[PDB]
RNA sequence: CGCGGGGUGGAGCAGCUGGUAGCUCGUCGGGCUCAUAACCCGAAGGUCGUCGGUUCAAAUCCGGCCCCCGCAACCA
RNA sequence: ACUAUG
RNA sequence: AGGACCGAACCGACUAAUGUUGAAAAAUUAGCGGAUGACUUGUGGCUGGGGGUGAAAGGCCAAUCAAACCGGGAGAUAGCU
RNA sequence: GCUCGCCGGAAGACCAAGGGUUCCUGUCCAACGUUAAUCGGGGCAGGGUGAGUCGACCCCUAAGGCGAGGCCGAAAGGCGUAGUCGAUGGGAAACAGGUUAAUAUUCCUGUACUUGGUGUUACUGCGAAGGGGGGACGGAGAAGGCUAUGUUGGCCGGGCGACGGUUGUCCCGGUUUAAGCGUGUAGGCUGGUUUUCCAGGCAAAUCCGGAAAAUCAAGGCUGAGGCGUGAUGACGAGGCACUACGGUGCUGAAGCAACAAAUGCCCUGCUUCCAGGAAAAGCCUCUAAGCAUCAGGUAACAUCAAAUCGUACCCCAAACCGACACAGGUGGUCAGGUAGAGAAUACCAAGGCGCUUGAGAGAACUCGGGUGAAGGAACUAGGCAAAAUGGUGCCGUAACUUCGGGAGAAGGCACGCUGAUAUGUAGGUGAGGUCCCUCGCGGAUGGAGCUGAAAUCAGUCGAAGAUACCAGCUGGCUGCAACUGUUUAUUAAAAACACAGCACUGUGCAAACACGAAAGUGGACGUAUACGGUGUGACGCCUGCCCGGUGCCGGAAGGUUAAU
RNA sequence: AAUUCCUUGUCGGGUAAGUUCCGACCUGCACGAAUGGCGUAAUGAUGGCCAGGCUGUCUCCACCCGAGACUCAGUGAAAU
RNA sequence: CUUUAAUGUUUGAUGUUCUAACGUUGACCCGUAAUCCGGGUUGCGGACAGUGUCUGGUGGGUAGUUUGACUGGGGCGGUC
């Protein structure tokens, strides 16, 4: 539930936090953690290739299973955990042979819930199966693109691809952007929406809350001097350009997909 | 005031020391140039 | 002052490439109406700011004078 | 295709 | 509970006076702002010159910056002194 | 040497860095020392640094570096796999006393502990480059248990006072003792044990994970402190004597209790919150290849080993960084008394200093302070500066408000010392003794002693009781920016930048975009509730008209048009 | 009006006297809606104005305490 | 000659299939103790994508430059 925190200081006034009582309190499951050290947006040449990233809080990497490749063997949901790498919450699952893995928690999924993969599996949220074996109409998530590679589409909080057509080897997906798209139909997809769909309703409320998520300040071109940005100088507050990126390419309008090999799979570009 | 030189022997010897120079092409050219000049200290070592 | 633009029936406008003054409204006269307004028909009206030149001929090309706008009048 | 006022 | 309040250390640098061949190539005295955080600090590391980094002042990059420093082209060129 | 003054959360003591002989002794005063100098961090000569346990070295990894093969690149080279380096982090072990002019956890005296090797004896399934466990981790908060430590009493040893009193409820000094070993407490965590089966842990596993029954509830892990021992010792205020008056020798009293108490320890605990909090080895355990009388493993005893390098001295500084013996800068540790909320402030202890020119004078003027008749901002660009306000408790408190604020609004009142209530209360602590017991570091009652607020009433001194140091000036209208932040190191701290929030736009993942001739890397071990760019800038009410111009988007008929 | 040239606009308030301030008017030289418009409690080493308190800020300076100045001894610069 | 037909013919380019170049930042196997690289097996793309030479468009993203003289100082005006 969302919670308008009361305005006792000026930085608490506008905060709205997303409390989940159902989450785990206590340390996450140890075998599935890795080191994951931060970049500050810099590459193997040391140069900032991506501005505004830097700092924030330390974070371990939870090894999620996006493949879901362990088949016919039923699995029970132990608990829902917080995951800092990710808008979605995740669920620890225990298989009938005593293996544990993390998975993304779909909407409507609590402790005790059986969930199953592969082709036999019943069409109920949690369950993963090739898209030949799903009904047209259905609402899915964590969808592959090449068979065996692992889920890529519809992993963020509250998202779902939606299956609109069969036609031979391929199927068609209304992606969440509004973009119809063919994917070949041996590809897996979990069923349901993804959980935590109130995540958009949160409000950070102060500058510092953005810094905690590793996000440095952003300086407007029109603030800068002409040497630093196209938006440059002016005595007072001028503009009189056409808006552009720091490297001089038009923003506001100009399309930037050139990728001809993936074009055949796109039924229709977004609205 | 804090002044610019804030000495540290580890940092001296990793910036400028003998094995630092003998790494790169350009740092060997440096040692040649000061052998050739005839220079008592080559580098910043002991 | 330096630069540029404009003064045309009563009103707002077009005509300025020398020989030919139009457009919408207003005025006047007739109709329709019990009467007025609208509507229908018919008729007029312009020294082209002002003075002087140039030409056979000037609203028109050229100069002075008068009024009216706009732009400029900066670096210390 | 008609229309307003006294 | 809090980029909450008062206030030492610690970080800073608003006012004044002194100093201006200084005690000091940016300080001192008296007051001043923050002070559980977008804080502060040690050790080590990465980013290199039309390049870096910049909560953006053309700021900072070894007391040097609208293009560092060292060497070279180089005795540049100088209708000027 | 005797007075005087200054620091004392430092101007004291101790590490790291950095320096490198500045350390100690003798000797010299040319130069160096902002003066003299017999002195010196100056000159010359001699001396001084002692380690199985402290630190490096070493074993392990982080960010990062290098990088066999490899991929890429006119060349030089670039990136990177296997690997191999890299602390600021993880990994065995020591304390007290003594002693030099100069070292000491290093030497000496005592008392310890650690890990290896070889050998003997007894017992025996050992064994990875693999499996699992562990190591192994955030912020805030609270308050219970302790100790360091301090104060008072008791005990012991001195003293009976230069000036009135001072054999007493008087004065001065001492009352110290470690690691280790033993016991296992306040507390904290956890059901325990045995058997059976099982698509998991790349193979196997008796280990971990999983599912099942059966059986007793109390077993296990962790853990400060205390007590015991170490200690018949060591230290110990002094006394008895020899002295080149520096010190050398011999002996040695008491050595308890109560109260208060950390920011230190239990505590890597517990409670809670969202921003969800390293790695690898040592360590414990499991087996595979392999080897079974062997080898190896477990315990006990002996015996040998623990190399090398650092060790002086300075360290908030005359030894480091600032050209200086420079009012600056420099990470960590320790934390006595009285007052006090306090690591503020005042006065002091331990300890350390009087800042390497002095001596007179007591003009103008300048610097830094004190006071001021009457007036009180008339000063001035401007109350700049100065003055003033200032504490605790209690009463009381407006518009406006996002209901939190505004607010310490404003503005009042009380405050010293003595006594009584009560020869010291409420409260805190808690001995002796009785009672009990799965008999101890146990429980019950019990209240001696110790400590000790706050209030009321009665008295009393002063001009003044928050008496010093310390310690808000307040109120009213209005511009700008919501707010905390950031900024021109060295004339600008702001109305500038940022901000939470809003909107537009790009991006379907080998994403857009960025750095790279490329390989490749960031974006992201993310996937449209996500990511990049641009503008606006909390919140509230809102956000009108124009697509001619310039961009961008879409459209394809026709025109025009390149190489070919 | 951080925007208004003319401009010390005009009117009201505050002062004995107000080119500033506050409230209005609209004749907007040349405001205006995310290069955002109009409002806004709280916050501010932010700009402007007023009031109480306090004062050597001033009328208008006086005296005192220290450090230099001055004299003596020793050392001994600099710009030009 | 005009118009038009099937005889044959050389090139065209517009689809649709295919697989064998090429792609694969799909899956598995090996070198190997290795998320690099290479090799193999198998899928999916597929003459598209992508790289070279030539070529049109765009291109202050970057660079090199230019931006006159007279003038009762320069600029504006005027002139050459």
């Amino acid at each position: 539930a969302v919670v308008k925190c009361k305005p006792t200081s000026p930085g608490r006034r506008h905060v709205v936090k997303v409390v989940n009582p159902e989450l785990h309190k206590g340390k996450p499951f140890a075998p599935l953690l890795e080191k994951n050290s931060k970049s500050g947006g810099r590459n193997n040449n040391g140069r900032i290739t991506t501005r505004h990233i830097g700092g924030g809080h330390k974070q371990a990497y939870r090894i999620v299973d996006f493949k879901r490749n362990k088949d016919g063997i039923p699995a029970v949901v132990e608990r829902l955990e917080y995951d800092p790498n990710r808008s979605a919450n995740i669920a620890l699952v225990l298989y009938k042979d005593g293996e544990r893995r993390y998975i993304l928690a779909p909407k409507g999924l609590k402790a005790g819930d059986q969930i199953q993969s592969g082709v036999d599996a019943a069409i109920k949220p949690g369950n993963t199966l090739p898209m030949r074996n799903i009904p047209v109409g259905s609402t899915v998530h964590n969808v592959e693109m090449k068979p065996g590679k692992g889920g890529q589409l519809a992993r963020s909080a509250g998202t779902y691809v939606q299956i609109v057509a069969r036609d031979g080897a391929y199927v068609t997906l209304r992606l969440r952007s509004g973009e119809m798209r063919k994917v070949e139909a041996d590809c897996r997809a979990t069923l349901g929406e993804v959980g935590n769909a109130e995540h958009m309703l949160r409000v950070l409320g102060k500058a510092g809350a953005a810094r905690w998520r590793g996000v440095r300040p952003t300086v407007r071109g029109t603030a800068m001097n002409p040497v630093d940005h196209p938006h440059g100088g002016g005595e007072g507050r001028n503009f009189g350009k056409h808006p552009v990126t720091p490297w001089g390419v038009q923003t506001k309008g100009k399309k930037t997909r050139s990728n001809k090999r993936t074009d055949k799979f796109i039924v229709r570009r977004r609205s | 005031m804090k002044r610019t030189f804030q000495p540290s022997v580890l940092k001296r010897n990793r910036s400028h020391g003998f094995r630092a120079r003998m790494a790169t092409k350009n740092g060997r050219q440096v040692l040649a140039r000061r052998r050739a000049k005839g220079r008592a200290r080559l580098t910043v070592s002991k």
